[PDB]
RNA sequence: UUGACCUCGGAUCAGGUAGGAGGACCCGCUGAACUUAAGCAUAUCAAUAAGCGGAGGAAAAGAAACCAACAGGGAUUGCCCUAGUAACGGCGAGUGAAGCGGCAACAGCUCAAAUUUGAAAGCUGGCUUCGGCCCGCGUUGUAAUUUGGAGAGGAUGCUUUGGGCGAGGCUCCUUCUGAGUUCCCUGGAACGGGACGCCACAGAGGGUGAGAGCCCCGUAUAGUUGGAAGCCAAGCCUGUGUAAAGCUCCUUCGACGAGUCGAGUAGUUUGGGAAUGCUGCUCAAAAUGGGAGGUAAAUUUCUUCUAAAGCUAAAUACCGGCCAGAGACCGAUAGCGCACAAGUAGAGUGAUCGAAAGAUGAAAAGCACUUUGAAAAGAGGGUUAAAUAGCACGUGAAAUUGUUGAAAGGGAAGCGCUUGUGACCAGACUUGCGCCCGGCGGAUCAUCCGGUGUUCUCACCGGUGCACUCCGCCGGGCUCAGGCCAG
RNA sequence: GGGACCGAGGACCGCGCUCUGCAAGGAUGCUGGCGUAAUGGUCACCAGCGACCCGUCUUGAAACACGGACCAAGGAGUCAAGGUUUUGCGCGAGUGUUUGGGUGUAAAACCCGCACGCGUAAUGAAAGUGAACGUAGGUGAGAGCUUCGGCGCAUCAUCGACCGAUCCUGAUGUAUUCGGAUGGAUUUGAGUAGGAGCGUUAAGCCUUGGACCCGAAAGAUGGUGAAC
RNA sequence: UGAGCCCGGGUCGAACGGCCUCUAGUGCAGAUCUUGGUGGUAGUAGCAAAU
RNA sequence: AAACUUUCAACAACGGAUCUCUUGGUUCUGGCAUCGAUGAAGAACGCAGCGAAAUGCGAUAAGUAAUGUGAAUUGCAGAAUUCCGUGAAUCAUCGAAUCUUUGAACGCACAUUGCGCCCGCCGGUAUUCCGGCGGGCAUGCCUGUUCGAGCGUCAUUU
């Protein structure tokens, strides 16, 4: 189990940090896994998501619905995806709230920073894989 | 004997393992600083003063000037090689002087000295 | 208390401090002890492996098994038995074992650069003139006043000349 | 807190007014004003006999008794039914001490948790590991609030020799749930008799046994106790030839007939 | 007339410094009372509480005018023990140490007393081209040497050096580093049950629509990117000056703290009239000196240290500051007064006193629209798994109240034993074995064959059959046994 | 002869008798009824009989008096240090690791080098002295064992023995002012006379701490304000 | 016997229990007890400060 | 018989008890040493589009610089603000700045946004007038610089 004295197992502190984390930590928490073809194409398991990712749903009442991410509401720990909407009493469509942990990435909005992130994670992975192997 | 405020002047010992590990870390830090040297300086063999403990012997504060001279270790160089020196103590007996000389000679025979820079 | 609660309420970051200690817990450097030191082991065990004595004082408690880290005269004086008016005072003349111990022994027994001290140009010139005038008579060079203002002893002059090289 | 309950200003109204003679807070401009204080019967007052830090927490136990009870726990672990008595599911292992080879439990051969699991399955600790895994459960009470959320059964205790077997099995069995690891030189009674119940299932090794011998002879001031009874079998003691010969004739039967 | 030297002042001259705060721990001053003594006054409380002044991360103390009577110890500090001993006491209440010993830590020094006198060799300021030029301080004494278990001076012959760079290393922040969202059911949702797997030096914790090692952050070890500041440091360049330093020896020297010790006396304090220590007043020292001890040993013999100047890390305390980790703790009348607008709302002229108050739902999806009507209000209708979950919202007791229904009530009710009437509710032994026929199928049946595991003599399978044996299933046939209550 | 209440136990054993079994150490045999209801439960009411409202406090007793509008939650012999009795446990004339040091999977567990605490010899005011004449004594009981001849635990009573101290008795001898030998005493001890203690747990009691909970007037310390 | 325990029916939505031990802030009708809520008096007294 | 009163059942009110939960409290332990005249603790006034409360900030005012991360804010309004970018953010770090009136509080007064004196500037008829702005003006003490006083005191005809 935990050995490093810096880490704490206190549920109180853990919940306080989770519910009062700043936006970058919220992004890190709302990282999401990549699909299969993506995983065998990039050698990465999960990266934080953005507003331009085509995503597929694997959990919830709207399972197997595909669309592009509309927004990432960091304050409520939720993401808004296209075409997954509910109607209010008046009939106006509000996008239904779904979690990054309950969605899986199908396509990446690739820029310089994203390519750098995947390169760093991958390179670490084969580094440690080779270290274990030989 | 509880006439006074032992409530305001009671102090506990819940930090005993903490102080023990702190002392161990402190002596380990001293060892890390003086990595090849021993942690504690050599000390002479002295006798307990009182009549109740005459036959028993213990460790002193530092070696006598006459003992150092007999052992052939300079006064100014002994503290640099780790020998405690006590200017206040006097020998007053050939038995104790010889015992401390033998101890210092054993220290010399077991000591390795490195050549400055 | 109110100060802690104000830190609770304020939207100011908590200034977490790093675990910084005054003294390093392990030795560091390109020396034998630092290279062969084992971080996980304790001081006593490390000194057992090195082959050196950690504490010169009396053992204050039970030790680990096999550590070895903690430790005719006509005139009747025991000092004649113990013996093997000036002594060398800047150094001591000293007369199947761990690798660290042998490495330290080799390092101790390695020869060292002499770095021989030499003499100044004016001292050389003064000695040269004194030799030129008085030949090799130590008494005469001590007797002289003009060439020898600092009334150094003849033996002093002789050893300076010997160190310089010329008789 | 030492100041809890009496960090309040209150003076008893006395016999002047027709109210209970209890110290009541002064002031006249708050819902608090006029309420009771300082009492264990009053809300927001001090408790009766407030808990103090100088209570006796640690208990001094004689080293002789501790060593005696550790030896008794080891004998209980040697006794086979006591494992069932303590709850360890012991039915597939071919030997109740279960000494395993130091060759296969030493070095890096058992450093991997997968290797440790395969060794446990081969020697027969697999049922016990599955038992603890399936008994992984939620605790009932406020321990969940106080940082003790789950409770599980206890696994086998691996005993080794740090001098000959090393310290890789320590981590290898550290990761596996339920199972614990303890050196032969520092046997722990808390692990030997969990919850006060005897019969802990311990997976031994040959070096561990040869070092139990050495340490139990090495302990100074302690000797293996001589028991007050030589033949533990009371059935042997009673149903023996000498006793049955020396006994007199019975005066009745186990169940006596009713006379009148 | 002039110019000094000394002293005293001014300048909105130049450079700095002191306030206040905090005060948990620390160093001093000052300083009670309640209580106990079953009354109370000495005493105790207490050298405490309040008040005043002053620092730090520790402070303070600290290198003997010590302990001791030793076969000696050897700065200070903290623990255990000494010890409830000695000692003191309205000898009542009570008070109450210390040496020694085992430990933790351990580090020693700077001055005044000297003539550098063959050379004030020392230091402040402003002016700088930053290299060296002045001014001033100062001889009524700044450098070097020296500080009494020492030293100086000569002779003497051995042995030591000093600076500047500095790769790289350690400390700490950071980047990255394992495995199922496979199939079926339940469900609003799977993190639940079943089946099949994987990882693990990682099965701590938290989030995700319900108990998630493998969905996610993190978690473990070894690494790896970049950066900050301290310390260390392999090595590489300069040294230079008849410069410093340690010793040995001796027909040469060896200065050591004053209204301070001490005596008398008042107060305070302590276990301590050799006044326990200190303060105030009067007098007032010594140099084979002074202090404190030992001792009847025969006279103050003997022992051990140098007071009136100063510095100093570590072991030690810590309700305070910056953090961090935990608990056999409390769980919204509890836990801090404050889980939430909490020193807030509020009261008092003022010092001060000081509360009450958490939970919709997974997600507001927070009730569109129609229709009553003056409202914190309804009837439809809709959202949700559920709205008698509707911002009066997790569940929703009792006290108290209303409607409906039943019964009862001639100046008390309520309770006990025993029926009766009415109302509502429940539902008795769980209700079977055995034998005999005819058929059918399986098997410790077969001295049947083959295989596997084993306690090696016991099991379990695969394959033939029904001659015998045993089981069942079917269709007949007969018997018996039963729970309660009455006569 | 008529009537009432009950059937306790559950193979045999025993005592017996009127002996092919019987009324003899305890009920069986036969028949019938029982599921749209045998038998029950709660509520309400009526009916016979009984029946002061609780706690506290005082008194020989009552009688007074104190508290009670109701319901929910809170609510009172607790914790330390020091003594003491008893039970269990470990060791045992020794006992106690946990001041500390070593170690560790790290407030855990394991380990122990030197001390220290109490005890294992006492008495006297003190100098100091210092526990065997007898199987550590006898006699008589005494649990128990026994070759039945006798051995005898613990403990008690008596007669003994010794030690410290007190009052004597006053040896060789002695430095000529020192000594205690021997034999005594209706003596004294918290003495010897073949050790029981140390640690720990559980319960009980005592003292002081807030001390089971609640409840004076007062006194002191430091501040705020006005006034006859 | 009893303090209490088990089940049936309704509601309800996330944790809980039996036994062996260990521990304690462990069992209420009173205390003119504390807090909170709610009654008769009473739709009465009286329109009084507050509201 | 109704009304009223009493008991019970169903249902509905009141109320917040019980179970559950906890970004809280309490206790213990470990690492480090850091307020202020270069203006501290504290008080006040302002700064947002909609700001009540709380927080942040100080006329550069929910704040600026720089670095790092890498595509948001979010209750509503909003950008032609920014997406292979020196680049969003109610982001993190944080070495650079701004820092209103008070307060040890410092030109005098303090209950006035009042009253002063020295140096410089600005605009409006402007060498004169007015208003504003910048730099300043506390005390005790230390060192240095300068000035002054004193028959205190020394001399000075070679």
């Amino acid at each position: 189990m935990k050995v490093r004295p810096t880490v704490s197992s206190s549920r109180r502190k853990a919940r306080k940090a989770h519910f009062s984390a700043p936006s970058s930590v919220r992004r890190v928490i709302m990282s999401a896994p990549l699909s299969k073809e993506l995983r065998e194409k990039y050698n990465v398991r999960s990266i934080p998501i953005r507003k331009g990712d085509e995503v597929q749903i694997v959990r919830g009442a709207h399972k197997d619905k595909e669309g592009k991410v509309t927004s990432v509401y960091r304050l409520k720990y939720v993401i808004h995806v296209e075409r997954v909407t509910r109607e209010k009493a008046t009939g106006q469509t509000v996008p239904i709230g779904i979690h990054p942990s309950n969605v899986v990435i199908t396509k990446l909005h690739l820029d310089k920073d994203r390519e750098n992130i995947l390169a760093r994670i991958k390179a670490g992975r084969e580094q440690v894989a080779k270290a274990k192997g030989k | 004997h509880f006439r006074k405020h032992w409530q305001r002047r009671v102090r506990c010992h819940f930090d005993q393992p903490g102080k023990k590990v702190t002392r161990r870390l402190a002596r380990r830090a001293k060892a890390a600083a003086l990595a090849p040297r021993p942690v504690d300086k050599l000390r002479p063999i002295v006798r307990c003063p009182t009549v109740k403990y005459n036959r028993r012997t213990r460790l002193g504060r530092g070696f006598t000037l006459e003992e150092l001279k007999a052992a052939g270790i300079p006064r100014l160089l002994a503290p640099t090689i780790g020998i405690a020196v006590d200017h206040r103590r006097k020998n007053l007996s050939e038995e104790s002087l010889a015992a401390n000389v033998q101890r210092l000679k054993d220290y010399k025979a077991r000591l390795i000295l490195f050549p400055r820079k | 208390r109110e100060l802690q609660k104000r830190k609770r309420r304020s939207s100011r970051p908590t200034i977490r401090m790093p675990n910084r200690r005054k003294k390093a817990l392990n030795p560091a450097g390109n020396n034998i002890i630092a290279k062969s030191w084992n971080k996980k082991e304790t001081l006593s065990q490390n000194y057992t492996r090195f082959g050196l004595v950690a504490k010169l004082g009396k053992a204050t408690g039970g030790t680990a098994p096999g550590n070895k880290a903690l430790l005719s005269e006509s005139d009747a004086v025991p000092q004649q038995q113990q013996q093997e008016n000036h002594i060398r005072q800047h150094d001591l003349e000293l007369e199947s074992k761990p690798e660290v111990l042998r490495a330290l022994e080799r390092e101790a027994t390695r020869p060292v650069e002499k770095t021989v001290r030499h003499q100044s140009e004016r001292e050389r010139e003064w000695l040269q003139r004194l030799v030129d005038k008085h030949g090799d008579d130590v008494a005469a060079m001590a007797r002289d006043r003009k060439l020898n203002p600092y009334q150094q002893t003849a033996s002093d002059i002789k050893r300076r000349l010997k160190k310089a090289g010329l008789l | 807190s030492e100041k809890a309950g009496h960090q309040t200003s209150a003076e008893s109204w006395g016999t002047g007014r027709a109210v209970a003679r209890i110290p009541r807070v002064s002031g006249g401009g708050t819902h608090r004003a006029g309420q009771g204080a300082f009492g264990n019967m009053c809300r927001s007052g001090r408790m009766f006999a407030p808990t103090k830090i100088w209570r006796k927490w640690h208990v001094k136990i004689n080293q002789g008794q501790k060593r005696f009870a550790t030896a008794s726990a080891l004998a209980a672990s040697a006794v086979a039914p006591l494992l069932m008595a303590r709850g360890h599911q012991v039915s597939t292992v071919p030997e109740v001490p279960l000494v395993v080879d130091s060759a296969a439990v030493a070095g890096d051969a058992v450093a991997k948790t997968a290797a440790a699991y395969k060794l446990l399955k081969a020697i027969g600790a697999g049922p016990d590991v599955e038992k603890v895994k399936k008994s992984k459960k939620l605790r009932a009470g406020k321990g969940k609030m106080r940082g003790r959320r789950h409770r599980q059964r206890r696994g086998p205790l691996i005993v080794y020799s740090p001098e000959h077997d090393g310290k890789e099995l320590v981590k290898g069995f550290r990761n596996i749930p339920g199972v614990e690891t303890c050196p032969v030189d520092a046997l722990n009674l808390l692990q030997l008799a969990p919850g006060g119940h005897l019969g802990r299932f311990i997976v031994w090794t040959s070096a561990a046994i040869k070092q139990l011998d050495a340490v139990y002879e090495s302990k100074k001031g302690f000797f293996l106790p001589a028991n007050i009874v030589s033949q533990a079998d009371l059935s042997r003691l009673i149903n023996s030839t000498e006793i049955q010969s020396v006994l007199r004739a019975p005066k009745g039967e186990a169940r006596t007939k009713r006379a009148c």
